[PDB]
């Protein structure tokens, strides 16, 4: 029964969280979380157990030395707080409700903020992997917009761990939806920055986040058109994952906006990268089966890695000018290194169309280049040593006999 | 024989993803006929696909931490990652039956991934020792690496005979001769190559941290640091935790 | 923080919050899931709903998400000073109705930036400056001149006229594409056939 | 449950009623200081520019549509039949290859 649990089991689980073995601490926290979710009634003595016994009791696990304890707390914080709120409702059927709610909100907010700024990155990633948008109810719109989002935007600064940036791009959608549009202007430059990241899976995750936010209607109209104009070049990226994420985002946008908007804005953007005109844009297949060939990886990596990228693009655009009739002739480059590098690239068979695709991708290339440059024990050992001794005995006997 | 206990060694367990060596089976024409998405799948592309191998440590059938991906690396003619993944778990936090699942992935369509294999190799092998060297795990096809105990996708099962003997040679337990073993070792290399070639399944190679900051000579071993009165009483003198709980509350 | 002098417009556009307090559950003491819907008001009709909050499970004092601009500036006449609040309550996807208020925002009393209720079956609103409940020389500046106000009004009128013309042209272009839609069915069939033929050729 | 919820003075009342009427007719909340008015005027001018630009773009698109015509159904039907025949023959060829 509920009273049996509360009286006899919980005060012993809380004592197992203060144990030496980290695994014992994690298991104690998991069992404590599981047991408390069984309760469906509030005995008179357990009216205010949460804000005075359990939450203060397990507070120390947010700063434990071992990372397993911190991972356990980060995984079980979302469920513990939600059980606290439901617990207060039960007591109501039995201090103003609003003041207690505010106190619980403050506790949850403080603990979330403490977890989001821990030295390790696995703790931070886990906090966002299991209820970062759920605790967004314990913050509020303004507090989330000024505290939760501000702490999540400093993850994109870390230039030595792309897992954390990927996690941010994965989990930003829920927080953006909860905080509303008052945060739209904040996340536009961050989404633009992600699409020019050194690691390409981060670009994939950013494209997925853009698609998701565009489906829910969280993007302004001009921002949608700007992102469509910036992502169209990716339909000819050598990498395949990005070349498909771009298609997904473009199909989603073509579905969201009206027919006139699609025919006025999206199609003019998509004209260079589709071999033939299309009609069923919202259908993914009718878009994939029409795209042109990508830029072969060899030329792409030779052009991106080579230093003095600006001069390379300058001369490439000069050659494009000559090819388009803009200028009567294309003069030779000033720098012999640029000439030699152009010869090397042209020896790989880079086609004029490949030059056009390189130029269209120029903005992504330069920003990516600069960013990249800056970047069970005793018996087991007894058996082992017995095996060692047997092997050594056989060894010595055999060698002496030899 | 020198060794360091798992409990004392406080660093992050590291694993190297080598090369997925094998042949990948394809479907018939009717499969692509009914589901056109297979044409744009990764497997149906002429060149080797840009697969990425996730990894997650399990224990008692329970996931122990988040999976770890492999940094993007382009492939032209072979699958050669040669990357040193860093695992979220540390040596003192690995239970005895810990086992590392490793799943391969490939594109199937816009915003979808499809497993192209799965392998599961125990970390602490026989005699409670951390597996080292360069182990070539097996690859179960079209099944995500299963972490349940006992595993349904195990990694490692006259080739077996030579596997044991080679170990005894380099642990000092064998007769000493130079030319004979110089030729016999190439013989075993060819035999292993033939055995791998015959097998229909794939085979994902992998290496542990045989060389670390400390001397390579050391090895890791599972370890941890835990008639007046007749009728037993195991809590005769302790704290009344229920009394404390009631006292604190009101 | 609400200066209580008049001329302070208090319309639905300044309202972004809603909550309920001390809802009485007729079927025992069970806690009930809840979600509200807001309606336009009229002497002859109580129009359909134009909002629907997410379901708050296991609660009798819900605090729903903030409703920015009511339902956002999407053809919502956010200048209406009167509206109706309905609250649905129940369990397991079967829901009843328990509250029905016809509220004119002007008549609402002011409480200080903190939700507080004392009567059963109550609703507490939230505007820009705080929360409102049911009734149980050196700082002066220069105001715009008439000429500037006329210019502002005229700018708004021009904006709206151009927007209306834009909507007209959009409907016209959609209509022109609509006639071709009949041939677009055959074109879609041809596209599907060509895609399948390409797949078959490659295989 | 249900619930429900002298010249100087004349000129001040006239101004107040005018402000209330304007606030009810539009979405701007009167009255307004001159800095607020200036910012609002700049924003309105920018919005008018954007709206007129969009209207011109829509006019251009309607022109390009006006230049176009509507395709014939007979040719599309012929192409559809041709594609169907191609698909059938390709299927037969694929089955033959599989058997071989």
């Amino acid at each position: 029964s509920v009273e049996i649990l509360l009286d006899r089991i919980t005060p012993y689980l809380l004592h197992f969280s203060n144990d030496s073995v980290p695994r014992v601490r994690a298991e104690a926290l998991r069992t404590l979380t599981k047991v408390l979710a069984l309760v469906k009634e509030v005995p008179r003595n357990d009216i205010n157990i949460y804000p005075e016994y359990i939450l203060p009791g397990i507070a120390h696990l947010a700063q434990d030395d071992a990372t397993i304890v911190r991972l356990a707390y980060a995984e079980n914080i979302a469920l513990l707080a939600e059980t606290a709120l439901r617990f207060l409702e039960l007591v109501q059927l039995k201090g103003n409700y609003d003041t207690e709610l505010q106190a619980l909100h403050e506790m949850v907010q403080q603990k979330v903020v403490t977890l989001l700024s821990d030295p390790e990155n696995i703790v931070k990633q886990t906090l966002m992997e299991n209820g970062i948008t759920r605790l967004c109810v314990f913050f509020g719109r303004q507090k989330a917009n000024d505290v939760l989002l501000s702490h999540m935007i400093t993850f994109l600064n870390d230039k030595n761990d792309w897992h954390l940036r990927g996690a941010f791009f994965d989990s930003i959608v829920g927080v953006a939806a909860y905080v509303g549009w008052q945060s739209s202007s904040i996340l536009k430059p961050l989404l633009q920055q992600g699409l020019s990241d050194a690691e390409e899976f981060v670009i994939v995750k950013a494209l997925y986040a853009l698609t998701c936010m565009c489906q829910l209607g969280l993007l302004q109209k001009p921002h949608v058109y700007e992102f469509a104009s910036d992502i169209a070049p990716f339909l000819c990226h050598p990498n395949l994952w990005i070349r498909y994420g771009a298609v997904g985002f473009i199909t989603v946008v073509a579905r969201q906006i009206s027919t006139a908007d699609v025919y006025c804005k999206l199609m003019p953007y998509l004209d260079p990268y589709i071999t033939q005109p299309i009609i069923q844009i919202e259908r993914k297949l009718v878009l994939l089966s029409v795209l042109k060939e990508p830029v072969s990886r060899s030329i792409f990596d030779y052009a991106l890695r080579s230093k003095d990228i600006t001069s390379l693009f300058r001369h490439l655009h000069m050659r494009q000018k000559k090819r388009n009739g803009s200028l009567p002739d294309c003069p030779p480059p000033e720098d012999p290194a640029i000439a030699q590098l152009l010869k090397k690239l042209l020896s790989q068979g880079m086609t004029e169309e490949e030059e056009d695709k390189l130029l269209a991708l120029k903005d992504f290339m330069m920003k990516s280049n600069k960013a990249k440059a800056n970047i069970t024990c005793k018996t087991e050992l007894q058996q082992l040593i017995q095996q060692k001794r047997e092997q050594c005995n056989a060894e010595r006997i055999a060698k002496q006999m030899m | 024989f020198h060794y360091i206990y798992s409990c004392d060694l406080d660093i992050n367990v590291q694993l190297k993803i080598g090369s997925l060596e094998g042949k990948r089976e394809q479907k018939s024409y009717k499969a692509v006929l009914e589901d056109p998405m297979l044409k744009f799948s990764g497997l149906y592309q002429e060149t080797c696909s840009d697969l990425y191998v996730t990894c997650q440590v399990f224990a008692e059938g329970k996931p122990l931490a988040l999976p770890v991906r492999t940094s993007y690396k382009a492939f032209s003619t072979r699958w050669n990652w040669n990357e040193w993944l860093k695992l979220p778990v540390k040596y003192p936090d690995l239970p005895r039956n810990a086992q590392v699942a490793l799943t391969i992935w490939d594109v199937y369509g816009p915003g979808k991934a499809v497993p192209v294999g799965g392998t599961t190799v125990s970390l602490f092998g026989k005699y409670g020792m951390f597996r080292q060297g360069m182990h070539d795990l097996k690859v179960w096809p079209n099944v995500e690496a299963d972490g349940s105990e006992p595993t349904k996708t195990p990694g490692r099962t006259q080739m077996s005979r030579l596997a044991k003997l080679t170990k005894a040679h380099r642990q000092g337990h064998m007769v000493k001769v130079d030319w004979l073993d110089r030729l016999t070792f190439r013989e075993i290399e060819m035999i292993n190559e033939s055995e791998k070639r015959s097998s229909n399944f794939m085979y994902l190679m992998v290496e542990f941290r045989c060389v670390k900051c400390d001397d390579k000579e050391y090895g890791i071993v599972y370890y941890e640091k835990d008639e007046l009165v007749k009728v037993p009483d195991p809590q005769m003198s302790m704290e009344n935790l229920v009394e404390s709980k009631h006292h604190k509350l009101a | 923080l609400h200066v209580e002098l008049p001329s302070q417009q208090r319309r639905l556009r300044h309202l972004r919050n809603i909550a309920a307090r001390n809802i009485v559950n007729r079927n025992g003491h069970q806690l009930l899931d809840t979600y509200f819907t807001l309606h336009l008001c009229s002497t002859e009709k109580i129009y359909k709903e134009f909002y629907r909050s997410e379901v708050i499970k296991n609660s009798l004092n819900p605090t729903w998400r903030s409703l920015d601009f009511g339902i956002m500036p999407d053809r919502l006449d956010t200048s209406v000073s009167c509206f109706v609040v309905k609250i649905w309550g129940g369990k397991e996807n079967i829901y009843q109705l328990l509250i029905e208020w016809k509220v004119c925002l002007d008549g609402l009393k002011y409480l200080g930036q903190q939700i507080h209720a004392r009567n059963q079956n109550e609703i507490i609103f939230g505007l820009n400056d705080g929360y409102y409940g049911a009734p149980f020389q050196n700082c002066v500046r220069n105001s715009y001149d008439v000429f500037s106000l006329l210019r502002l009004h005229r700018a708004q009128c021009a904006i709206k006229q151009t927007q209306v013309t834009v909507q007209k042209i959009g409907k016209e272009i959609e209509e022109k594409l609509r006639l071709t839609s009949t041939s677009n069915e055959l074109k879609k069939k041809s596209e599907c056939l060509q895609l399948k033929i390409l797949v078959l050729q490659n295989e | 449950s249900r619930r429900f919820i002298e010249n100087l003075s004349r000129r001040l009342k006239v101004t107040g009623d005018l402000f209330d009427i304007m606030s009810g007719q539009t979405d701007v909340d009167h009255p307004l200081c001159e800095e607020c008015t200036d910012t609002l005027l700049d924003q309105l001018d920018t919005q008018l520019n954007v709206t007129e630009n969009e209207c011109q773009n829509y006019k251009r698109c309607l022109e390009i549509l006006e230049q176009m015509n509507e395709d014939d159904s007979e040719q599309l039907q012929m192409e559809l039949k041709e594609l169907a025949l191609e698909e059938e023959r390709l299927i037969q060829e694929l089955e033959d290859v599989e058997k071989n």
